[PDB]
């Protein structure tokens, strides 16, 4: 955190254009207000997802921390780290990511493409520090990104 | 009601009255074409030939005038029985007057017998005049439909403010012919255009009288090129060539429309093709996944063994998967958006459609 | 009545398009269901009043001689019978058709137009058979007409 | 409220003097085309005119540019006194400074008197110059019109941040009735482009002058057929072609639209003619379902019998008679599809009505 | 069910004799385009090549004769099988005769073998007209591609009710990339416009029969400039030129939509930019308000203290101060207005959603 | 969180490598353009000042090549410090090579020295190729705009996505002022094309490739006029020609849009104007039916007694004023439902307001 | 049912992209949800018209060989089996298909085109086995199809 | 109110536009009424705040002098008097014109524009004649216009 202080000032800048209220923070009401200001019609349930997917520490709301950080994110053209997220978001046919790993390696291994015969599916049983399976993200993410 | 009766014989009498106008008119024109050219094709020698077309033609303008006026008379005759009255010269005012007149002015002047196919270019005048009885064939053209008789028609055009009488047609014949009679006055126009500029270039051996070598600028003068070999500089062929390019360049302008819609396309087949849109997007999405997920695990393959120029290579390849898995990621977004957007018209059919089962 | 047989048989085409029900006669609702057709909204007072100026004697709906002759109105391009009709509409300032004959003609009668001083309104008043002036137009069609 | 009374004042004088301005643009004019024309078309012996015309069109600018400061002295007036003001200094700043400045000058170059029939070179030039004087007709006519004098207009134009100053005038001229005044002011500008084309092109018998070839040459560049003739070779002349060829493609846009828009088609035509094709359709339809049955109860007999070449040609008609029965149900389909869609404002407006209707 | 396997069948048969026919007809080309610049390039005293070449090109007909009856006649089997079949003889369409007859015919004229160069112009007149084969592309093209076959694809249009007949491939192709073909073809047309324009202007030694000065005088058409520094005077050239300036007049109207189209403006970056805007101009408000307010202030600290010249500039800078005010506040109100009223679908969205989720 | 810091500052250094590029290029064709006019005009060989270019040019093309080197350089730099990665050469821009590869070559090529008038086309043609410098325009303008930098944009943006990396910059100047920039590229490509043309056609006089008479033909190819005066027979003079043709037709298609919706008619001013019309026609039809209600009443005064030419002048003038009467009836019809008809948006707000407010 | 395995194939994909459920079978709620989503405004009354003139034996929803037979159907551009249909649709003034059949043949065999006198009537009536007369479309079809 | 009667006689003209009802006075419901038929959407606090400027005397409705002096005003193209009414709406951020003198001049004080250390406090506070500074137009605008 060595951000120069015309950097803090313009970040500020932004701050409070996002912060309507000014109490130091809006709150989720008003995160839909000004997301159907942008000219999106909003749904509780997706108010919730962007609102519990960006909190942290249980504070609620927006923190400045978490402000911060996210707006880190978000500013690389491509990476390797947050569009790898389809790996397993996709291949979820039930769709709540607890799809068995045998059955969608089989059922994922066959469009045009052909690697092995049981070795990957014993790989990543292997890979599994208790041997779960099924849609296990850590192992594969610990594996696959380093 | 016998009202009725009377206005249907007039309307009758009106269009046999129409009918025999465009004939004679057909005949006069005929008759004027057949002098024309006698001089500078043939010889002036045979003495009766031409003075018989004159004397022909002259009977012809005669029987056109008292048709004329008997037409004018029936239509007055129409106007005096609709506003009922007991007066002959209430019916006439300035405008009608003013009309006849000018009809009968327009008729009036002929080509007369005065008693080396060289005219002079100055006693033809009165015949070449004579193009000016165009106007004469849309009065017939629109009474000759005989949409106007159909009682149903009026029926249903009452009960709401129409008033059909001039242009409704014209309408109408542009609904059900875009450009069918479009085309066809475009094409048969420069035949007559190029025979009535074939007059002010009649000199003797000039190589430029003649129609053959007449019929070559009108075509590139309603064209845009016009390059203007012929530049011809006679008497009011400035005014002649001057109107030919702004007529041609105002009907450049056209058949965009038709073009437009006959390549328009109907939303009855664009909901099955974003449908196979949709579909075919998700398999190559499921596809690209497949590849990246798969050149994915080489490289964990390549970090237990030792690494290489070929793990080298194949970093490259998990970077370009990436890049294609998000352009296709992209153009499906766009898609889905572009389809989920407009729809205005069935989503509202569908919203009221809910709101009104919706009751209590 | 002497109509021809070709146009009886005309007409009675025209009657069949009209009359879409066939009991011999549309009615009321369905009146006001062909001319929504026609894409006119439609409203209860307007129909009530299309079918009480149309109906005759007291029959209601549609009749053949009142169709025949509201068809024989509505073809005539011009007159000075069914066009006059504003001259008792235009000046109803109440709009009820019961304002003060005196008053209406001195309040119009100078709009850029001047024709005598008070003849014209004893005239008036002399053309009613009972004096009664406001705004009785049957004497004043019987004095215009013949 | 002697306030209101002064404005009024004010706009009256300046009415006054907007008039005026166009009453000596004649005298303006005819400082330049009377001596132009006389000076070619005689001989320079006519020498005891020039001084004349000179001192007269000298009096004219003099009264010009009286005229110019009275109209300056008066608005700026009318500014002071619209802010309230009382230091005379404080009313005048650098824009109006400048424009006064930039009027001056405009006015201030005029012919001044010296002292074949042949203009030396360019001596004519400070006369070419006051036909600058062409942008005073927009601020007279807008000045002059009536509209802004009527208080109720500015009334009800408060309450809606409408700012009357400028362009209104303008949006409203070409809403009453856009073509005619397109037309004019199209065909008019032919006669001034062709005068002022001739300006040193006459030389002395050079087939350029005597303001004939010259009203031909720019049509036909308008026209942008070009025959290219005769080309000018003066600088002056291909850079005055030049801008009047870009004015002319600049004003061949547009044009178009006047016929899309007269050629409309409202609302209750569009549903009676809807109603004329309807009742067509269906008894087209029943024309066809009667002929191909009675089709398909003729082959019957020679099914029972057997014959040569009849149930062939039965057959024949039979198909036929299928294709002409798909072909009218697929019209009416699509008429009926189109008559059910487009329909967004009544279904609209009827699904309101019946909503309100509804009530509880 | 074997109607569905024997419809397959005779799609891909038609899809080979398809591909067939177009082979050779590409065949048919390549050995025109050699005939003619035989002549016209070094001699031809070697008669076995051209001879060789006839037979080649007598040959090529032949076979494309043949196998045009082989497509034609598994198009009426087809038919046939497809209704109720009965005889080989019982559905031969009449219109598809005619039809036939009139590809034949088209087959039918050939060059052919008779037994110093450029064929003058009489003879070869068949050869020449080989370039009608052109016709064969769009009936090849649209059965050339596999949606036809996709099960799927006819199964989801069924319920639609639209046909597939024709012109849906072109409305396809044009939807999933307009203009990609489009310029394609109007860069290769010019191509074989020139050649086939050579043979109309060849000439034994004047300078136009050469393909290069032929492939000069045609783009300078559809340019719609027409520099004419040659000039077609063959009957032919004249006819085929005026047709190539028509083409060229209709295709003028190209790129108009699809460079709007590309120019486009979507919601989202509308969206953002009314976001930059209104901060924008909250910012210079302010700003303004503030150099208003300390001008104010400016002006009344030196009102009372050294009432001299110097306190005048600062009125003028107050009034300029006001002005941007004003300037300012009106673009904003002009831009806010616009913008709150501008969104029709999302507004009548939500509120229906607001009026669902309002229940009782 | 250092990345932030190192990809501003990479974009800083990218803006000035930018700025220096162009710096760069422009300083490359003034060294360019000087050596062609001087090899022509003035004094040919006087000097080593030809010598003494060529050098300063190298020594500029040398240049060059190391400021896109480095430009190149830093954007791979910005491409991997994107990507955490560890190793210089895993992204290596391999696509990219070539691209880079094909610029390095363009820059690469350069008029270099050798060692009357007698100008070569050979030595000539490397640096008439310099004109390809100018793809550095959008590179430049696109790091010139601060909107990349600013942060808070790209926070307001990432929600409701949209990619800003390219077509971005050219939509926000399009839709800020369309009218700022489109006339000045039209007025100075003019000059560029004319100099290009002028270059490689000055044989020896001739009155060719001389710039005043080369200037000329140009702006008439542009308009789409032609004259034929004069024509390049150079064979690369016909294909420029052709280019600038083409481009000026296509450039043509233009001023649409700067008409429409700029000469627009918005809300305020049609309320406002109708509301005029309402008035206006109220008072219009009171003055009619006080016109012929008083033309009645002279007639009831004439006909009493005395009916003569007098009372039939009457009757005409109540006829004159009947049908007067209905027009100005029509007319008020049409506007009212034009007006009533025509509001969509504010009907249906102000609809939904009241069902909203109707609650239960 | 000879049909080549690549064409089952191709087959069992349309039908997985028909079955969204894949129960093996969508059911007529979503059997109109999907009709909707191809953007048509769906009534409960034609829903029911397709279900049950698509379902054979009962079994309701869908079957395997009811969409192959209807998939069979809908791929003749023209035929005289499904066209002449309109046969015993279009001269149902009363629209239930119980229309006398001498009134029918007496108002059709007039529009322009002329058979016999009585003729006809006596061949239609004697065509019924019952001699049923009316809308008896089994006997018609049976005599004219074949 | 020296008009003359062409003038008077215009303005009454105006004045019989715009009151519809003519008891003299429109009433603030068809105010409302003719508002929305201009073309804009009414409510009802911006009613009341239209006729609570525009009446005086507590007569409500309209009237005719205060319909003069309205007239009167927006007949001035532009001035120092009814321009400069944002100095003190503009620096109210609470909104309600009672936010402190001394905290909006500091905070307006430094948008690219510095006067003096205090000065300018001062000669505020001593300008009120009760020294209330917060938001005190009256004083300001005394000092200011004269
Ligand atoms: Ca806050
Ligand atoms: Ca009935
Ligand atoms: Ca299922
Ligand atoms: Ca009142
Ligand atoms: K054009």
């Amino acid at each position: 955190d060595q951000l120069t202080e015309e950097q803090i000032a313009e970040f500020k800048e932004a701050f409070s254009l996002f912060d309507k209220d000014g109490d130091g923070t809006i709150t989720t009401k008003e995160l839909g207000t000004v997301m159907r200001s942008l000219g999106q019609n909003p749904t509780e349930a997706e108010l919730q997802d962007m609102i519990n997917e960006v909190d942290a520490d249980g504070n609620g709301t927006i923190d400045f921390p978490e402000f911060l950080t996210m707006m880190a994110r978000k500013m690389k053209d491509t990476d390797s780290e947050e569009e790898i997220r389809e790996a397993f978001r996709v291949f979820d046919k039930d769709g709540n990511g607890y799809i068995s790993a045998a059955e969608l390696r089989h059922v994922m291994t066959n469009l045009g493409e052909k690697l092995t015969d049981e070795e990957v599916d014993e790989m990543i049983r292997e890979a599994d520090i208790d041997g779960d399976g099924q849609v296990n993200y850590e192992e594969f993410v610990q594996m696959m990104t380093a | 009601l016998g009202a009725l009766r009377r206005r249907k014989r007039l309307l009758e009498q009106e269009k046999s009255l129409a009918g025999w106008a465009l004939v004679l008119a057909g005949t006069g024109i005929g008759l004027m074409v057949l002098h024309a050219e006698m001089l500078w094709f043939g010889g002036c020698s045979w003495a009766l030939y031409l003075f018989l077309v004159k004397c022909t033609i002259s009977i012809s303008t005669f029987l056109l005038l008292c048709l004329i006026v008997a037409f004018h008379a029936k239509e007055v005759q129409l106007f005096m029985t609709d506003n009922g009255l007991r007066d002959w010269r209430v019916a006439l005012t300035g405008r009608q007057a003013a009309q006849i007149v000018l009809e009968l002015v327009v008729c009036g002047l002929h080509p007369a017998p005065v008693r080396p196919g060289f005219l002079g270019q100055g006693e033809a005048l009165l015949s070449l005049a004579m193009l000016l009885r165009l106007y004469l064939v849309p009065r017939a053209v629109l009474l000759r439909s005989g949409v106007l008789l159909n009682a149903s028609y009026r029926s249903i055009g009452a009960l709401n403010q129409v008033r059909f009488r001039h242009w409704f047609v014209a309408k109408l014949y542009m609904n059900t012919h875009p450009g069918r009679l479009l085309l066809g006055l475009t094409l048969g126009l420069w035949l007559t255009t190029a025979w009535v500029l074939s007059v002010a270039e009649r000199q003797a051996v000039n190589a430029t009288g003649h129609l053959s070598d007449t019929l070559w600028l009108i075509p590139i003068t309603f064209l845009t090129i016009g390059y203007g070999d012929v530049v011809p500089g006679t008497m009011w062929g400035k005014i002649v060539c001057l109107c030919t390019g702004v007529m041609g360049v105002c009907c450049t302008a056209l058949l965009v429309a038709v073009v437009a819609r006959k390549l328009e396309f109907n939303k009855a087949e664009k909901h099955v093709h974003n449908f196979m849109m949709d579909i075919q997007y998700t398999k190559e999405m499921k596809e690209s996944a497949a590849r990246v997920l798969q050149e994915a695990w080489m490289f964990y393959k390549h970090t237990r063994r030792k690494e290489s120029h070929a793990a080298r290579r194949h970093q490259r390849k998990l970077l370009a998967a990436i890049n294609a898995f998000r352009q296709v990621k992209l153009k499906h977004r766009k898609l889905r958006e572009q389809v989920n957007s407009m729809v205005d018209i069935s989503k509202m059919h569908m919203i009221l459609y809910d709101l009104q089962q919706n009751l209590s």
